[PDB]
């Protein structure tokens, strides 16, 4: 056991331990205090008999000479089981919910490892989160990376508690999986979300990771890479196919730059990282799925947005990742909508490896091509007699009943579809592009 | 030989002690794993070693051994067809050795096939005195492609014993008794991947390739030897291009670049290159092609070298006299590659927060392409043609990238996304894009198709322009406002650009026009524009055209679609043309 | 003069060399490295101890304690003799056309030195371009800096090559010699050039300094200061009239960036030194005349153009340094019309000097002042005035339209220009005609 009571000095978040051996760049370490209090920490920088470590925790009370370093011998890692559906932990992986403790198959490096170019699947099968505007229009496919956007109080919370539950997949014989990860969120929404998630047995399905607003920030950097270890290993080696979801991203870019400012790593993006683009893309490019291997891993990451005339680094790291989008926005979250997802700016770029027969059915591109250019022009018919009452009374029907479904209630891709057809007959018969007659 | 020990290690830096043997740019391996890495600094024995990989785990007391080398990319047979990264690591054999799907730290596979047997067929009779660039032999590496073993640059001397053989890449196949002594050759040499192969003399690239797509070919043509970005948006193709004139063009080899781009535009071309096979030869592309993939979120350090590493193969085979062609998608990616790695650095930023070198590193590159007189005795030529793609985030062309890669290249297809929602997909835009070569190809196609080719391409361009300005006055004040004659003219842009311009990659006839074929089909329709102007002269009415020229219109709707043993069909056209119109003008 | 296997350090582009003696500021190195290979070097910073290099070709593949360096002794020169004309170098006067190697007069340092203010004299002469336009319109002076500019791909480098080659004195007492300096131009560009010069034969009036895109940065700002040396040389020293064309400093200031960057000075406006003004100003201000002696140094450099966006540094420092500015334009150039010099934004604003009785003739002024107008207006109604638009066409088409292959004289540019104003009635003048 590897432990030195040699600290030389300490400034802000870092110390300085001499007359080391063996220590390595970005290894933990534990600062056992004099007082017998453990703070956990990361090599920045070793330097022969020297190594220079950043204190998670802050280095406030610390005494040099009667503290010492315990050198763990390991990178960040996640303990690694099948037992870890059901479960709920923190930013590092650490339990929070008093179960019993789960003994680890093995520990995988945070970061994981890159996928070689040649071994790598397109992504193809349909993934039903439940959510018509989402499943029928901005399908979600197996292997995708589609983030929700919005402003501050949004639904996307709600929103995002709602696909966690209600996602799973149709006809695979190996069941759905549902990583759950939030970013520096306040402890009253993180229990909110624990009791929405114990009443809906949803747990049963998912693997949480809960982190808060006032957790670490280093937590926060850890929280979205400790979800995807865990997502690669279910899909990657247990066979499965998994979601992860992602709360607040841009809490975790805040809290990215956080970090670098405490390293002083003179950075020139607003005082952003400047490589925050190639941390999120690194981080974004962890979905797909691999030749030769039944699993797969999803990300939806949720993300907000102040203004979009408002310049911010964060935004452009959504303009260097996106695979497509899921927007919400404010005037129409007080609408009452139930998600306030505005169909027209909102995309799917894969949506079609997922639609088709034997995956949901016929009449979903038909659909939703038909209900999409309708809306589009119905909307603008809100904003004579050829701005047909029937189809601006469609697109409020459309906006209050279809794309309103309950955050609590899920719409089966069968069931979305008929109720599009319900709704679809009430427009012109003849005013449709439809190369197949439909004939319902 | 000589051992270094880590002295420091934090993050991408890591510093070794006892390597005053080695020099600056060497390779090294790095730590007890060996990550590769590459020496920038040296102070007295201490090497600053800015590794390619991650440095987790590394720490001091760990030892550094240098590869007595720069980046260098290993040349001989066992090349072609194998899909490399950029620092030309086998991806399949990664597959194989590892037996993983990732690409693991500090794990070493030697490029090519060093046990392979090929069979060596010796051409030069022993007593020739020989320099560098000279063929000793050849192997057939595919059945297309001869793989010509040269005799290494700053070699010098006579062959005393070469006889025909079955060997290794490893074996010694010839000997060379310089004025220094006798050491063998081998099938393979290496090349530092920074520094550009010798050559006896460059050429300017005067002969126009053959693309076989029309916009191009005839309006903004690349020479063999020329440069060509492609700037455009996404989905309006760039990906569909650099696959076109892979596919396509008058070539021997093609190097595919794929410089860090997102995991699934790559998934594509690794599995869309191999079920391409042209039937020019009848052998699939791949069997021509050298492949660097390199993913957004693979080593930052392989992603900048990528194209270097390619243009150093694309180097080595026109050293054998063969033209190649170098398809980098995309080069803003390299470039944000070299962004990364000089903010990692810590270095002073230019615009845009790209390195000040970025503009001379993008002339170093395309200034490496070209036609050349190789070296050897026989002089033989070669030439690389180098098409990049760029994707300016948000399709700025005012960016960086873009602006000094259009300072050094001579020719611009600018892609315009309007055009692709248009489905205009060879969104080129016929205004904004140009060629330099367009006028010496023209003195070129006018003396080998011994017709006045170039008058009709400044006849075409000239309808377009004048369509371009005609357009906002049809915007403006309705199109009741236009002339006769001013109507035709939109007509006849109108045919230029549906019947010729636009060109779909995935139909048999329509992906692939041929020289003779390109001459006939604008043919046509110029002859239809001179043919009505007459009409009008003579007081005949538009309308009164249109009405009576239907069918010879929609036969040069189709003339696209003749394939290539039957253009007498073509050629039919304009005569039934003009036989047509005669008797509408009554 | 001994050779030193003291080097000590190597960062990036930079050496440490030691124990040093007698080594000045800006001295010329040589690094002999350890495989033979030949690399030039300047010191930046010289201590003691120890000096700092920085190496022209890089410090790659260098093996620090198996290398030598030898201290030259001198700064970075230029051997001159009047043997220069009809050749054609590199950016470090080196030659690049396998032509009888030189035995220079003599060695002079690249920086030159500075008029002093008394002995300069006001330019007040004339040059025959041969380019109608510049000629009458927007007139060049001997001793004066008119720099030009251009599109990305729009012919302003033909217009290099056609003054070039046109460029000579009406009054031919003293010979005209025209010294061209390309400034990292790609190498088909350098190629055009050397061809076009070759088979006019122009190189026989010409020096030629020849940087290209992918030469070291370092080398491209050497490259001006070479063919400004050789300029003031076959001027103040042989009594030569001299016309220095600079093909594109935008390229100039890039390389100046770069070398800057390198040695993590002081960022300016943009990345762009703090000290690119005066900079700029050690080149540009290095033309003009000398009290008492013949001879001319005349310098028209060549910008690409910013592409109508937002002030940059290089043009604004210039128009500090310089005075005039002429324009190129793909508005004209691909409307078929060569060269496409617009003529409205262009100006000489030390025309006044050059032309008059006696240095072109009588009926230029006029001219030129009365032609431009009615293509102001008739440039304005054309995008009964019977035809006051058509004479802007034809200025258009002929008077500007003349030929990169065609050598206007003087005064049949002024005779295509009086024709063309007969067309305006004549109620327009107090003139005689
Ligand atoms: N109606 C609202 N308008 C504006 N801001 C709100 C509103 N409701 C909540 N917020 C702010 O946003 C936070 C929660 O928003 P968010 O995290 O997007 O989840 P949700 O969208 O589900 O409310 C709250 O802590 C509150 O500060
Ligand atoms: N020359 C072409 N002919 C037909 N379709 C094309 C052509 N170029 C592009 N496309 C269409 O555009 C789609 C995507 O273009 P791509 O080359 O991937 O653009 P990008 O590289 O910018 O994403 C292709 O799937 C194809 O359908
Ligand atoms: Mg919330
Ligand atoms: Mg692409």
């Amino acid at each position: 056991i590897k432990e030195y009571r040699t600290i030389k000095e300490v400034v802000g978040p870092l110390m300085a331990v001499e007359k080391v051996s063996g220590v390595k760049y970005e290894e933990l370490i534990e600062v056992r205090m004099q007082n017998g209090e453990i703070r956990r920490g990361q090599v920045l920088e070793v330097q022969e008999d020297k190594a220079m470590v950043q204190i998670f925790e802050g280095t406030s009370g610390i005494n040099l000479k009667n503290s010492s370093v315990r050198f763990l011998g390991h990178p960040l890692q996640l303990g690694v089981s099948e037992d870890m559906i059901g479960r709920v932990f923190d930013g590092l992986g650490r339990p929070k919910d008093n179960g019993p403790e789960i003994l680890p198959e093995k520990y995988l490096d945070i970061n994981g490892e890159v996928i070689n170019p040649i071994a790598r699947d397109y992504p193809d099968e349909f993934i039903q989160t439940g959510i018509s505007a989402i499943d029928h229009l901005n399908t979600l496919v197996r292997g995708q990376k589609l983030p929700v956007f919005g402003p501050p109080g949004a639904g996307k919370s709600a929103l995002a508690a709602q696909i966690a539950r209600q996602a799973t997949v149709l006809d695979s014989s190996d069941d759905f999986a549902v990583v759950f990860a939030a970013i520096g969120i306040t402890f009253e929404e993180a229990e909110f979300f624990m009791e929405d998630f114990r009443q809906t047995g949803a747990i049963d399905r998912s693997v949480m990771f809960m982190n808060l607003a006032n957790d670490p920030a280093i937590e926060r950097i850890a929280t979205p890479r400790m979800a995807l270890t865990a997502a690669e290993y279910l899909a990657y080696e247990k066979g499965m196919h998994v979601l992860v979801i992602m709360e607040d991203m841009t809490n975790y870019a805040e809290a990215l730059r956080e970090i670098s400012a405490a390293r002083r790593e003179v950075p020139g993006r607003r005082g952003y990282p400047g490589y925050l683009y190639t941390n999120l893309a690194t981080l974004f490019e962890r979905a797909g799925r691999i030749r030769g291997l039944k699993g797969s891993v999803t990300q939806i990451p949720i993300l907000t947005m102040p203004e979009d005339d408002k310049t911010h680094p964060i935004p452009d790291l959504t303009g260097y990742i996106t695979e497509g989008q899921i927007i919400l926005t404010r005037e129409l979250y007080k609408s009452g909508i139930s998600p306030p997802i505005d169909v027209l700016p909102s995309l799917s770029r894969l949506k079609d490896k997922g639609t088709g027969a034997g995956k949901t059915r016929e009449d979903h591109a038909a659909t939703m091509n038909q209900l999409f250019a309708a809306y589009a022009q119905g909307k603008q018919a809100k904003e004579l007699s050829d701005i047909d009452k029937i189809y601006a009374k469609f697109a409020e029907r459309f906006e209050n009943e279809y794309v309103n479904q309950g955050f609590y209630t899920n719409r089966t891709i069968t069931e979305t579809l008929d109720l599009g057809w319900e709704l679809l007959a009430m427009l012109p018969r003849t005013e449709l592009k439809r190369i197949k007659d439909d004939l319902l | 030989m000589q051992i270094g020990k880590i002295i420091k290690v934090s993050g991408p830096l890591v510093m070794a002690e006892n390597m005053s043997e080695a020099s600056i740019q060497d390779m090294c391996l790095v730590g007890d794993l060996g990550v590769i890495g590459e020496i920038i600094e040296m102070r007295q024995d201490v090497a600053s070693i800015q590794v390619y990989e991650e440095t987790s785990g590394i720490g001091p007391g760990e030892p550094v051994r240098s590869t007595g080398e720069a980046l260098s990319v290993e040349l001989g047979p066992g090349i072609i067809s194998q899909m490399f990264d950029g620092i030309q690591r086998p991806l399949d054999t990664f597959m194989e050795v590892t037996q993983s799907n990732f690409l693991g730290r500090g794990v070493q596979l030697p490029a090519l096939d060093h046990e392979k047997q090929w069979w060596f067929e010796a051409t030069i009779e022993e007593g020739t005195e020989v320099s560098a660039g000279d063929i000793i032999g050849y192997v057939d590496e595919t059945k297309i492609i001869q793989h010509k073993i040269m005799v290494p640059n700053g070699i010098k001397g006579t062959v005393q014993k070469i006889e025909s053989g079955s060997f290794t890449i490893d074996d010694p196949i010839c000997v060379i008794e310089t004025e220094q002594g006798l050491k063998e050759l081998t099938m393979m040499q290496k090349w530092p991947v920074r520094r550009g192969r010798p050559i006896k003399q460059k050429l300017n690239p005067d002969v126009p390739m053959i693309t076989g797509q029309r916009v191009i070919d005839t309006f903004f043509p690349v020479t063999k030897g020329g440069a060509a970005a492609v700037p455009g948006p996404f989905g309006a193709g760039k990906t569909v291009v650099q696959h076109q004139i892979a596919k396509w063009s008058d070539v021997d080899l093609v190097v595919y670049v794929g410089c860090g781009e997102r995991g699934n535009e790559m998934t594509d071309v690794v599995n869309e290159f191999p079920e391409l096979i042209d039937p020019n030869t009848g052998e699939s592309l791949m069997e021509r092609t050298v492949l660097i993939a390199n993913t957004s979120n693979m080593p930052v350090a392989a992603r900048e070298a990528s194209i270097y590493t390619g243009i150093t193969i694309a180097e080595y085979f026109r050293d054998m006299g063969y033209d190649v062609a170098i398809m980098a998608d995309s080069t803003s990616r390299w470039a944000e590659a070299l962004r990364e790695m000089s903010g990692r650095l810590e270095e002073m930023p230019g615009d845009e927060g790209y390195p000040a070198y970025l503009g001379s590193r993008l002339a170093e590159y395309y200034e490496r392409s070209g036609r050349v007189i190789a070296l050897g005795s026989d002089q033989r030529e070669g030439s690389i043609t180098a098409i990049s793609a760029v994707s300016p985030s948000g399709g700025d062309i005012s960016e960086p990238v873009t602006q000094n890669t259009l300072r050094v290249v001579k020719v611009f297809w600018g892609l315009d996304s309007s055009l692709a929602q248009k489905r205009h997909f060879p969104s080129i835009n016929w205004i904004q894009s140009y060629s330099l070569y367009s006028t010496e190809v023209g003195r070129y196609m006018d003396q080998i198709l011994q017709q006045d080719w170039s008058d009709m391409v400044t006849e075409g361009m000239r309808i377009l322009q004048e369509e371009e300005q005609l357009n906002e006055i049809v915007r403006l004040v309705g199109i009741d406002s236009l002339s006769d004659n001013d109507r035709l003219t939109l007509e006849v842009a109108k045919s230029i650009r549906e019947d010729y311009l636009q060109q779909n990659a995935f139909d048999d006839v329509d992906t692939f026009t041929s020289r003779e074929k390109q001459f006939n089909m604008l043919k046509v329709i110029l002859t239809f524009g001179k043919e009505a102007r007459k009409a009008l002269s003579l007081g005949a009415y538009f309308n009164e055209i249109m009405e009576g020229t239907v069918a010879v219109r929609e036969r040069i709707s189709r003339s696209k679609y003749i394939p290539e043993e039957e253009l007498a069909k073509i050629s039919s056209i304009n005569e039934e043309i003009k036989e047509t119109i005669q008797l509408i003008v009554s």
